[PDB]
Order: C-alpha cells, then structure tokens, then sequence
C-alpha cells in the first residue's frame, strides 16, 4: 500500500531570555526515523530507528547542517510574524511547519504538502497541484506574495515529486523488515457488569501498525453508534498503537453484538462475539 | 532527506 | 489559539501484579506545547520518566507520551498529573486497569 515521508518543526519564542526552543521529528509513515532537539546536547540531527544508522557520516553531517538552516528561518520567521501582528516581543509564540511526499499502491509519486502554523492556526499551505498557496490572511498573503518573487512553490515541487520520493523509496528499502511488515490488530472482547440489567462489551485492538484503524459496533447486523464509546488511537510506546470501543448492552443479549475490526494487515476484516 | 534549498522566510 | 490537553493513563501490555510493564500518558490535541506531566505512584513524583520528541496532528494540536517502566501490584495507586495554561489546576487521571 501507500507511504509517507513527514518533517514537522516546531519553534517557540522564549521573550524572558534567549533562543527559540526549535524540534524537528521524521517519519516514515507511522515510524519516527530521526530528531533534533535545541535544548539536547549533541546539536546534531539523531537516529530513533536502527535502519537510518547505517546511512554514514556525510548523510548525518548533511542533515545537521540542513535542520540547523531549518531552526534559523524559524528563528527568523517568529520576528517577522510579530512584526505582521503587530504583537509586542513580551509574550511566546510557536510556528509549526509540515512538509512531506507520498507514494501510492504503484510506488511512484502520489502528492507532496508544505503546511505552515502561526499560533496554532493555518498560515500559509502549499495546495495539491505545488502550484499555488492557501494564505489563510493578510499576513500570509504578504508571504504568498514573496514567495511567488522567489518561486518557493517550484522550488518545493522539485523536492517533493523527486528527492523526496527518492529518498523515502531508499529508507523503506533499507528498513523493510519493519516499515513493509504490517502488525495485524491482537484482539479480543471484555465483558463487565455496569448494574443488574446492563453490561459493557469492550473491544480490544492491541500491538498493531500501521496506527489507521476501524473499529465498529453491529448489532443484529446493522451499525450502532448510540451507547458506544472509542477512545483515540494511542500509541503502546515500543512503535505500535491501541485502541477500543465499547457498548452498553442489556444483560444477556450480548450475543447480538459483533465488532468489526479493519486494518491493512487484516487481509478480510474480523468480527468479534462474546 | 531535508530540503536542501534556503528556506525562503515568512 | 488554546486547547486543553486530552489525557489517556494505561500499560503497554494487560496489566498482571508481579509482572513488569510500561506506564504510559498519553496527552493529545493541546496548544500550545508547553506542558508539564508527571507520572504518580501513590499520589509522588516517579523520578525514572522519559518522553517522546514533540509531534502535532492535521489541526496543528501538540501530543506527547510520557512512560516508565513499572511493576502494577494489588495496593500501588498509579495516576497522570498534567498542567498547562488551560487548566485552573493540575488535572490527575488515575491509571484503570482496563482503560
Ligand atoms: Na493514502
Ligand atoms: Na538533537
Ligand atoms: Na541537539
Ligand atoms: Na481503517
Ligand atoms: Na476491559
């Protein structure tokens, strides 16, 4: 199926005294590959998975310089959006920027994105056709149009359409043990009293990967909602992710309920009974 | 692999 | 321009007394990043605590998971203590064994 490769950078302004803390994480698809943190002590970028380590000395010397040159235009950039704001060097601000590139079922190039936040909210975004930009207000239709002078869109696509994908394409070979292994969902039902006439079902779906997943009540077949309850994909900490749903059921009519289960490892959905 | 070109800035 | 952490307590693996495991907190869809997490064995600080690096979602909401190892036992109470500028006071999630 389909793969991603994602940067996220975060910067926030520290107004009582000195420098923004900046952190950049990497991932392919749902596996962080790589960081930098301002506030760690090796001011290099790191490996977080076993496969990136083998790449050698020019590639993490190459990254350094380059997410270094990420923290300093963010550095730059919370000056000038103070100054778009007109907001006072008193308080912290963040920026947040996304960039990344997919490739589809076919291995080839499916869409690149470069997203950009100020305070939490859309600024600017890269659209689909990494043509043309989404300014969201005044202060990013400023930046769309230097960014149109400087053709950043043309730049960007080039990235996004060929190194990107190139390199995405390398990292998925290289940690294709894990990366194109997917983890089935472990799963299983719990049953617990909640009064005399009522019982909660709860179903389980443990130690799975990728984290996009499906979970679903039936009851005589047919979807139910009401007295449901799922909690957000959450992640187990040793890489794979977890989830439930549960249902109030009345006191032995449990057997009228099925959960569905939907993963990319699960070649046919599976379907739960207490 | 990060983008390799100057960052254009806000 | 501010969101209110969600706040998950659970184990990596079914808990079962004797049995060592990972504790973890998940917060989620908070903005903005700065945040303090504690993880509580009857009701004090546990010293050992490492985080994730700080990611965010489509919405731009910040997440982090906090963990440790820890042996669950009968009598040993286990929580999540979390504050950032959207709450009044700290919030304390206590660990169920089933959550
Ligand atoms: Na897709
Ligand atoms: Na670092
Ligand atoms: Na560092
Ligand atoms: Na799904
Ligand atoms: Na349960």
């Amino acid at each position: 199926g389909s793969h991603s490769m994602r940067y996220f950078f975060t910067s926030v302004s520290r107004p009582g005294r000195g420098e923004p803390r900046f952190i950049a994480v990497g991932y392919v698809d749902d596996t962080q590959f790589v960081r930098f943190d301002s506030d760690a002590a090796s001011q290099r970028m790191e490996p977080r998975a076993p496969w990136i380590e083998q790449e050698g000395p020019e590639y993490w010397d190459g990254e350094t310089r380059k997410v270094k040159a990420h923290s300093q235009t963010h550095r730059v950039d919370l000056g000038t959006l103070r100054g778009y704001y007109n907001q006072s060097e008193a308080g912290s601000h963040t920026v947040q920027r996304m960039y990344g590139c997919d490739v589809g079922s076919d291995w080839r190039f499916l869409r690149g994105y470069h997203q950009y936040a100020y305070d939490g909210k859309d600024y600017i975004a890269l659209k689909e056709d990494l043509r043309s930009w989404t300014a969201a207000d005044m202060a990013a239709q400023t930046t769309k149009h230097k960014w149109e002078a400087a053709h950043v869109a043309e730049q960007l696509r080039a990235y996004l359409e060929g190194t990107c994908v190139e390199w995405l394409r390398r990292y998925l070979e290289n940690g294709k043990e894990t990366l194109q292994r997917t983890d089935a969902p472990k799963t299983h039902m719990t049953h617990h009293a909640v009064s005399d006439h009522e019982a909660t079902l709860r179903c389980w779906a443990l130690s799975f990967y990728p984290a996009e997943i499906t979970l679903t009540w039936q009851r005589d077949g047919e979807d139910q909602t009401q007295d449901t309850e799922l909690v957000e994909t959450r992640p187990a900490g040793d890489g794979t992710f977890q989830k439930w749903a549960a249902v109030v059921v009345p006191s032995g009519q449990e057997q009228r309920y099925t959960c569905h289960v939907q993963h990319e490892g699960l070649p046919k959905p599976l379907t739960l009974r207490w | 692999y990060l983008v390799v070109v100057g960052a254009v800035g806000v | 321009i501010q969101r209110t952490p969600k706040i998950q307590v659970y184990s990596r693996h079914p808990a079962e007394n004797g049995k060592s495991n990972f504790l973890n907190c998940y917060v989620s869809g908070f903005h903005p990043s700065d945040i303090e997490v504690d993880l509580l064995k009857n009701g004090e600080r546990i010293e050992k605590v490492e985080h994730s690096d700080l990611s965010f979602s489509k919405d731009w909401s910040f997440y982090l998971l906090y963990y440790t190892e820890f042996t669950p036992t009968e009598k040993d109470e286990y929580a999540c203590r979390v504050n950032h500028v959207t709450l009044s006071q700290p919030k304390i999630v206590k660990w169920d064994r089933d959550m």
